């Protein structure tokens, strides 16, 4: 593929990674395996970071999809 | 015109001539966001007594004042210009957090 094409489907991928890995540390912070205060640093960490890539994903795919 | 030349290059992070406080700005913005996301999986989990009530109430209560710094700055009206271009990306992807929404409404 691109360079484009391929910069497009790893920010996705990664989106979908740190998806994947927020939910991972909720399941455990509901079940009661990972204190309150680590979730929130390590949650809000990997948050930070997914807004940035969402927000790269917009600019690429703004030309109307 | 094929995808191929739609998505050619690489695209940066920030369009090159971003200025300095624009960028400040969304890097603000990422830090509400990861608040607003780590909120909505607290209430939540409060919801389903898994947190220490006392606990509960002082990460809550540090997440609703850090939450009011960050808002009170960057000019304080290019962060609402943003908020609506954020709003229509969630509603296209069902991007939510119901619960972080309704607790950051009263606190
Ligand atoms: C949605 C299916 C498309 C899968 C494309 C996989 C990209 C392979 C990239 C290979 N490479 C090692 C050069 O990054
Ligand atoms: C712009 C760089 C973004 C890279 C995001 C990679 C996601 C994997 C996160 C892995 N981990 C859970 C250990 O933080
Ligand atoms: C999905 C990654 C697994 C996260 C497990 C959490 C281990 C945190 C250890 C750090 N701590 C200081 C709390 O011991
Ligand atoms: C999960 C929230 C991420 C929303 C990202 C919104 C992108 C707005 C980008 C605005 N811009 C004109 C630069 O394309
Ligand atoms: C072009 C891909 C856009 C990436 C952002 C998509 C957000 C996925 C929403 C996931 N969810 C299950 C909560 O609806
Ligand atoms: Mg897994």
């Amino acid at each position: 593929m691109t360079d484009g094409l391929n910069q497009l489907y790893n920010l996705v991928a990664q989106d979908y990674a740190l998806t994947d890995t927020i939910e991972a540390l909720s399941r455990m912070l509901h079940r009661g395996t990972i204190p309150l205060d680590t979730f929130v640093k390590q949650g809000r960490e990997l948050a930070r970071q997914q807004f940035l890539v969402r927000w790269h994903i917009q600019r690429i795919t703004s030309p109307l999809s | 015109m094929d995808i191929s030349q739609l998505f050619h290059d690489e695209v940066p992070l920030f369009d090159n001539s971003i200025t300095s406080k624009d960028k400040e700005v969304i890097e603000t913005l990422s830090e509400i966001y990861s608040i607003v996301i780590t909120l909505d999986h607290v209430e939540k989990a409060y919801l389903k007594d898994s947190i220490d009530d006392t606990q509960y109430t002082n990460t809550v209560d540090k997440l609703l004042k850090q939450f009011k710094v960050y808002l009170n700055s960057q000019n304080k009206e290019e962060i609402n210009k943003h908020f609506q271009s954020i709003e229509a990306f969630a509603d296209t992807y069902n991007i939510t957090a119901s619960n972080a929404i309704t607790r950051l409404e009263r606190g």
